[PDB]
RNA sequence: UGGAGAGUUUGAUCCUGGCUCAGGACGAACGCUGGCGGCGUGCUUAACACAUGCAAGUCGAACGGAAAGGUCUCUUCGGAGAUACUCGAGUGGCGAACGGGUGAGUAACACGUGGGUGAUCUGCCCUGCACUUCGGGAUAAGCCUGGGAAACUGGGUCUAAUACCGGAUAGGACCACGGGAUGCAUGUCUUGUGGUGGAAAGCGCUUUAGCGGUGUGGGAUGAGCCCGCGGCCUAUCAGCUUGUUGGUGGGGUGACGGCCUACCAAGGCGACGACGGGUAGCCGGCCUGAGAGGGUGUCCGGCCACACUGGGACUGAGAUACGGCCCAGACUCCUACGGGAGGCAGCAGUGGGGAAUAUUGCACAAUGGGCGCAAGCCUGAUGCAGCGACGCCGCGUGGGGGAUGACGGCCUUCGGGUUGUAAACCUCUUUCACCAUCGACGAAGGUCCGGGUUCUCUCGGAUUGACGGUAGGUGGAGAAGAAGCACCGGCCAACUACGUGCCAGCAGCCGCGGUAAUACGUAGGGUGCGAGCGUUGUCCGGAAUUACUGGGCGUAAAGAGCUCGUAGGUGGUUUGUCGCGUUGUUCGUGAAAUCUCACGGCUUAACUGUGAGCGUGCGGGCGAUACGGGCAGACUAGAGU
């Protein structure tokens, strides 16, 4: 790069595609333990999964990393799919 | 530009004296050249011609200044060749003319050029400063004890004023009551034959 | 955000503004989104126009004037009647009237005659 | 309110019918020539390769700190203390997605116009409302060291924050059940109970300086997605399509959706031109034309697409991410051979290609933009200047008298004629350039110093303009410094002489020249035009020679060899209805510039500003039913039995 607030800008870029990275690789561990509990048919765990997957699902919301419709979005289809067993 | 000729040459082909008088026309009144003295041939361009050619060394426009003016002329209402001598009547070197304040029409054109004449108290210079109703055109102040302008003085007889303008005293300032109509117009040429050439 | 600002319309030399309501990411002579009066400043004291009642629209929801444009919602009382100041009027001054083509021309008659 | 023709088929004529010319225009080039000013405008070809400088930063009123400047004090005669105005590097915030450029790609919802979004997003700005509360661990910088030729990079200690992380309460996050409004099928908005949940940040003050933080109701702006209709050539391209076309369950996205996926069903498109080939950014507009049309997309303005070629994402409200990232490829440069760096289709500029297109200019004064409380800093956007008659417009190169019509020139029926009032001479006026001299409007602003509390505001001053010692004003000397170019057989304005003899050569047409050439070369004269004039190229006109306006087919180019028949086009008489075609009105829109009309400002004009038209159309409301059509009937003349 040539412009000295875009050396600046790069390492600025770095640090919050590795926190982003992380924060969304959470999620995706916090769904799949509601899915390997909701596909056995326990309805005692995934009661207890659904409002602590639901949480963090919100609180990635505040921080910036998805969008508050992508949010809303994926807690009504695990809401949804607690209703079904 | 201007053409700054012999005035006499372009006048005796065109078969009309042009300038007020002259005496070197009427000895030859036919047209210039080794091969003056033949009959022409009638042909209907050269009439439609040779009276756009009158037009212009009348009033000394050159042909790229003289297009358009027919340009608007064709394009105000009313007629097309009453509204081509109506804008070139209000030239400002000719309402000089036409005021007595000059002999012939190239030296009403250098007063005008060389910064003789204001017009609302504005200095002009340009001879195609086309005025309107209701324009005075004074004169300067060093303009006067001046030996081409108080020849302008006693000589205010020989040529009258015309009925849309109108000269007052001893300060020598035009007037201009409306723009001149066809009546008031000194003819030399007919004016339904340079409409009659731009459409070709 | 939304600028009230000046666009630059006239000849060389001879710079006649008008005043836009237009956009902060737009070139000067893009579209506005409704021009609103103009500004000359080549006349003796200027030549200034606002429409205001709709300068009082775009102020009462949010538009952010240009720091000339400020200058001249001040002088038209369009700004002072926004905010609530107590300069409402109009401390704007217009050119004083030349006498005009008809009334020169008939004097210049009775002086001669 | 606006329409012109002419030459050439024949011994002659009238038709048909080509070809050719007279007009206008240009981002032009070329030839000859060249005075000035105003105002526009200038790589059309290689989206070819690029040396050098510049084109995006800012904030100490977010934070730790002290390399530079300035001080208080202290010491040495050149060392200290960040606490102290100020500030290199660093962390953090916002900007960097705008602004500028180019037209390679795209025949497409890319664009134009009109609608949809009950299928969406929207930083900074405005406004209504609640809130700003507990704590926690680190690292850049610093310092000490390791690796590397460089570009850069490892490790240990150490310091913050409005950086980062974890709790509390806070409805427009979600699930189930209701109520009340609504409609256009999914539904949408407003509410209620119950169950789960989601925020933040402080800094500064000559003490009412002041700036901020988060979550939400509503506006404003910008954007996404989908649809009707419209704008090229080709059938010597007629079968294309399998995530293709539709459904269900999930995934996905800001959002609907085969966008993705699993299974089921067998579709979808096409002679109203699908699939394919060629070419092309589109539009406002521009040039032409009486108009209808035809050609075009250049300056300026809106939109799209791309940034060395191909692909991918990250950050973020927002990404084709020109002056970011990663990878592969081609080409340039460095190397210690292990490895590294680079993208002018930003502004000037260089090479190259070409018939052809400019300065490595000045300045933030103005307007626009970024950050900042603000002062300011940044801005090759921009405002202007340089060069090229490149175009348009304006003005000069003298004027008033003046025959002895002088010399000279050419022609001469040898008498003269003509250049020619043109020169000579006399006389007058200085526009422009030229010399000297005063010298701006663009600035009711931008800052400092006083009354004003604050915001605001004059009474009122200092200084502040790149253009520029310019534009313009005043004064001086003298006609003084300044004209060309093509054409002259007809079309087509305008003719004689000599030279040359089918030679040299001319020409757009068809023709000219073979020993008296108005057609070739010179001279005199004429004519058109004028700082320009001619040529070449390209486009429209004339071309009613693609004919809607506005043509034809026995013999001139032109009726299929003849019938039957599918799609299509068109339909007798008459009653009722619908109101799609048609038509009236009204509202919304048809951006600004351009164009026409009316006036105003530049000394006029070009140029420019303002008002009204134009914007042929399209969408919503409300009228009309004569005609065309739809629907429900009737009749018998066409047609058939
Ligand atoms: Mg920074
Ligand atoms: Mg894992
Ligand atoms: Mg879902
Ligand atoms: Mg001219
Ligand atoms: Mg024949
Ligand atoms: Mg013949
Ligand atoms: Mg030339
Ligand atoms: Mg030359
Ligand atoms: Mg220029
Ligand atoms: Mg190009
Ligand atoms: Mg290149
Ligand atoms: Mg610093
Ligand atoms: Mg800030
Ligand atoms: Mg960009
Ligand atoms: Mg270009
Ligand atoms: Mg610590
Ligand atoms: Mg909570
Ligand atoms: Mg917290
Ligand atoms: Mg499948
Ligand atoms: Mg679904
Ligand atoms: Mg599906
Ligand atoms: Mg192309
Ligand atoms: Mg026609
Ligand atoms: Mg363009
Ligand atoms: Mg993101
Ligand atoms: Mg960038
Ligand atoms: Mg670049
Ligand atoms: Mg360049
Ligand atoms: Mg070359
Ligand atoms: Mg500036
Ligand atoms: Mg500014
Ligand atoms: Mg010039
Ligand atoms: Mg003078
Ligand atoms: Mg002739
Ligand atoms: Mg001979
Ligand atoms: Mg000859
Ligand atoms: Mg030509
Ligand atoms: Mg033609
Ligand atoms: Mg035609
Ligand atoms: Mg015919
Ligand atoms: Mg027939
Ligand atoms: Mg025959
Ligand atoms: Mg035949
Ligand atoms: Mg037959
Ligand atoms: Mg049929
Ligand atoms: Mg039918
Ligand atoms: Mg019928
Ligand atoms: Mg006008
Ligand atoms: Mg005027
Ligand atoms: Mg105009
Ligand atoms: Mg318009
Ligand atoms: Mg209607
Ligand atoms: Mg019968």
């Amino acid at each position: 790069a040539n412009i000295k607030s875009q050396q600046k800008r790069n390492r600025t870029n770095e640090r919050a595609r590795l926190r982003n990275k992380a924060v969304k690789s959470s999620l995706r561990t916090a769904v799949r333990a509601f899915r390997e509990a909701a596909h056995a048919g326990d309805k005692a765990k995934a009661a207890e999964l659904l409002a602590s997957t639901n949480r963090k699902l919100d609180k990635a919301a505040s921080k910036g990393v998805i969008h508050k419709n992508q949010a809303a979005n994926k807690k009504s289809a695990l809401a949804q799919a607690l209703n079904k067993l | 530009a201007r053409y700054t000729g012999p005035v006499t040459r372009k006048s005796r082909r065109l078969r009309t004296d042009l300038v007020g008088g002259d005496q070197a026309f009427e000895k030859r009144p036919y047209p210039p050249g080794q091969h003056g003295r033949a009959r022409i041939k009638e042909s209907e361009y050269l009439l439609q011609l040779q009276e756009k050619q009158k037009a212009r060394f009348t009033y000394g426009v050159m042909e790229k200044q003289f297009r358009r003016y027919y340009e608007e002329a064709v394009r105000q209402p009313g007629k097309t060749g009453e509204e081509l001598l109506k804008i070139l009547e209000s030239r400002l070197d000719n309402v000089i003319y036409r005021a007595g304040l000059a002999r012939t029409r190239r030296m009403a054109r250098q007063l005008v050029s060389h910064g003789h004449f204001n017009v609302n108290g504005v200095h002009v210079n340009v001879p195609s400063y086309r005025v309107s109703q209701y324009d005075i055109v004074d004169v300067r102040d060093k303009s006067l004890n001046t030996v081409p302008f108080q020849i302008a003085r006693e000589t205010a007889g020989e040529r009258p004023i015309p009925s849309w303008l109108q000269v007052v005293g001893e300060r020598q300032r035009v007037l201009i009551h409306q723009l001149p109509e066809r009546a008031q117009i000194d003819v030399p040429l007919t004016e339904q034959l340079i409409v009659e050439y731009y459409s070709k | 955000a939304v600028k009230i600002k000046l666009t630059r319309l006239g000849k060389i030399r001879n710079p006649q503004y008008r005043v836009a309501v237009a956009d902060a990411r737009t070139r000067r002579d893009g579209r506005a989104i409704e021009v609103i009066g103009r500004y000359h400043p080549k006349e003796e004291p200027s030549l200034i126009e606002i429409n205001s009642e709709r300068a009082q629209y775009w102020l009462s929801v949010g538009a952010q004037p240009t720091e000339p444009v400020l200058k001249l919602l001040k002088i038209t009382g369009d700004w002072q009647k926004f905010k609530g100041l107590p300069g409402a009027q109009g401390r704007l001054k217009v050119a004083a009237p030349k006498p005009s083509k008809l009334e020169v021309f008939n004097a210049a008659l009775a002086a001669a005659d």
